[PDB]
């Protein structure tokens, strides 16, 4: 309202309401970071199974 | 687009600016030297009356 | 276009009527006008310092009254007015406007806005000169100033009508560490909390107009014209307006001193009104006391700083907030405009080239540098806490006692050595970086301990700002404990300690 002779003001609106959803998230990862969590599993259990039998020895 | 419609009010007011010279020059060769004076004449008259 | 129009109208209108009902006889006619002052003979009925409209235009204030003639110094340029010039008495003493919508404007030592952002609204019309508050009307200073600079905050703390006196040479960061005062009050003043929102009000007298650009523009960059107040009296402008516009933006302040606000006026300069006045008195026949100065410099600068004050509960519990500067010649500290100021300020922050070149970017001389009100006026989370918190200051005397110029006595002075070294370090602040409270209490804590094994000098200065983003990171609570609670507890020394013990070992 502040602006009197505007003349552009509802183009750059209209804009930006038609632009109002910019993108949606991006959940790709799906399966690779699936693979980095087995591969931490396998050598966390690997590990402690070594470190429980080090210990009772 | 604010500012510059700040600018423009500050450009049309320099155009007006500019445009009292055209209206002082527009009662310079008015001849406004008797009209003016009795106006003058008379307000300080009503001046007086009062005091 | 309708509003140039009707305001026309209605100023024409009045010009009309102040016409019909003037009856001006005893106004005076001018007769000898010298380099922006004029003596006048007649206004037998002249108000001393009242404001008077020559004929040409040009504003006028009444110092001396003699006997048949005044003389009229002069708020503008010798230019229009001449011998034989009608004069016209105002009626009233000079004034500046006063209000609330002065905020977002920069005016004139008058009040006119300069800025060309329209017209001023003003609450009110204070007088210039305005008598300070008495003696039972003040408060004793408690509520600090924020400045957000670790070194200021740290050994000279400002309060809520403190008048704290930025002395210094030229150049070494006089109006910069007033800038860094006036921008840090955005985080209370973006609030809601009037009792700590701090309307900002500056003095620009002597400036040159594009440095009073330069600031005009800084401030509106970090949001900060909003609450701050622009008083610019350039050097170009008539001497009497550098020498009116201080008392003006004193009234500005006062203002919202006495309406349950708190201001901060910096009397940025005030040499240079100084300077003025000494024109003023030279050239109004005044015989000057030392180095040509006249005799009421130190009335003058008095009479203007003590309208700033901290007011009691029963007047509204306001303040006005002092921050004068004065620019010393060669680090002359030992001189009369000098050591009056200091005699007037409730403290002052010296700054020298000295240690600008030296590295301290504060340029805080922490030895001349001292504040009248240490433990009130402070953080109570900055205050004493740990207790070397509070003697803080002394401890920085005795590093400065025996720098590296003394003797390396034992491991103990090699201690203290390294101490001193590495706070000093800690204190300088790149400019128009405001460091909130919150987070100089965990960087000075650390300066007493975790300090000594800091790696290289030279690194602190990525160290601090690890040390921020450390605290930024799951230990916000401790920050917004100690934004919130003000004072410190056990358990969050504690705290603090571990978490000062586990960023060192990192
Ligand atoms: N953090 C800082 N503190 C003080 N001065 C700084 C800082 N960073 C840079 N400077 C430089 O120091 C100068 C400070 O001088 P200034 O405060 O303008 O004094 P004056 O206004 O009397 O000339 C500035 O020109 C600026 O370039
Ligand atoms: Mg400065």
């Amino acid at each position: 309202s502040v602006l009197k002779n505007t003349s552009v003001i509802d183009k750059i609106e209209s804009y930006v309401k038609q632009y109002k959803p910019v993108k949606i998230d991006a959940s790709k990862q799906l399966q690779v970071i699936e693979s980095f969590e087995k591969h931490a599993m396998t050598n966390a259990k690997e590990t402690e199974s070594l470190v429980s039998k080090e210990l009772k020895d | 687009w604010v500012r510059y419609e700040a600018s423009l009010r500050q450009l049309e007011q320099r155009q007006l600016a500019k445009s009292v010279i055209s209206r002082v020059q527009s009662e310079l060769g008015n001849p406004k030297f008797q009209e003016k004076v009795l106006q003058q004449s008379i307000s300080e008259i009503e001046q007086l009356l009062s005091k | 276009k309708a509003q140039p129009t009707e305001v026309s109208s209605i100023l024409e209108e009045r010009i009309k009527g102040v016409s019909d009902e003037a009856n001006l006889n005893e106004t005076g006619r001018v007769l000898a006008v010298g380099d922006g002052i004029a003596r006048v003979f007649g206004l037998n009925n002249i108000q001393a310092e009242e404001l008077v409209e020559f004929s040409s235009g040009v504003k006028g204030m009444a110092l001396n009254l003699e006997p048949g003639q005044v003389g009229i110094v002069l708020f503008g340029s010798d230019r229009l007015v001449k011998e034989g010039e009608l004069v016209k008495r105002t009626g009233n003493i000079v004034d500046v406007p006063v209000g609330p919508g002065l905020l977002g404007r920069v005016v004139d030592a008058l009040g006119n806005p300069i800025d060309g952002k329209g017209p001023i609204d003003a609450a009110g019309r204070s007088r210039a000169q305005v008598k300070a508050p008495g003696i039972l009307p003040r408060r004793s200073v408690h509520e600090p100033v924020q400045t957000g600079l670790k070194a200021v905050d740290a050994l000279v703390p400002i309060g809520r009508g403190q008048r704290e006196l930025i002395i210094g040479d030229r150049q070494t960061g006089k109006t910069a560490v007033a800038l860094d005062t006036i921008l840090n009050q955005k985080r209370w003043n973006n609030g809601s909390d009037e009792s700590k929102k701090l309307y900002c009000v500056y003095v620009a007298v002597g400036q040159k107009r594009s440095t009073v650009a330069q600031l005009v523009q800084t401030l509106e960059q970090h949001d900060a014209m909003k609450y701050s107040i622009i008083v610019a009296a350039t050097a170009s402008e008539a001497a009497p307006l550098q020498y009116l516009a201080p008392f003006t933006a004193a009234s500005i302040g006062e203002w919202f001193r006495d309406n349950g606000k708190h201001a901060l006026i910096v009397y940025d300069d005030l040499s240079k009104q100084a300077v003025a006045y000494r024109q003023l008195s030279l050239l109004l026949r005044r015989p000057p006391g030392r180095e040509a100065y006249p005799g009421d410099v130190f009335y003058l600068h008095s009479r203007l700083l003590e309208r700033a004050a901290k007011l009691s509960e029963k007047e509204g519990s306001g303040s006005l907030t002092a921050l004068p500067v004065i620019e010393t010649q060669g680090g002359d500290v030992s001189a009369y405009i000098p050591t009056n100021v200091i005699s007037i300020t409730d403290g002052q922050i010296f700054l020298e080239a000295e240690l600008f070149y030296k590295g301290i970017r504060p340029a805080i001389n922490v030895g001349l540098s001292v504040s009248r009100v240490g433990s009130a006026a402070q953080v109570k989370a900055l205050k004493q806490v740990a207790g070397s918190l509070k003697l803080f200051l002394a401890q920085y005397r005795e590093v400065a006692a025996f720098a590296q110029f003394g003797s390396d006595l034992d491991a103990s002075t090699k201690q203290t050595l390294v101490r001193g070294e590495r706070l000093t370090q800690l204190l300088k602040q790149n400019q128009y970086s405001p460091l909130a409270t919150e987070e100089q209490v965990p960087l000075i804590y650390a300066g007493v301990n975790g300090h000594l094994d800091g790696i290289e000098l030279s690194r602190i200065g990525e160290f601090e700002s690890s040390f921020l983003s450390y605290l930024k990171s799951n230990h916000n609570e401790l920050l917004t404990e100690i934004r919130e609670k003000g004072e410190l507890s056990k358990e969050l020394l504690a705290s603090l300690k571990s978490a000062t013990e586990s960023f060192v070992a990192t």
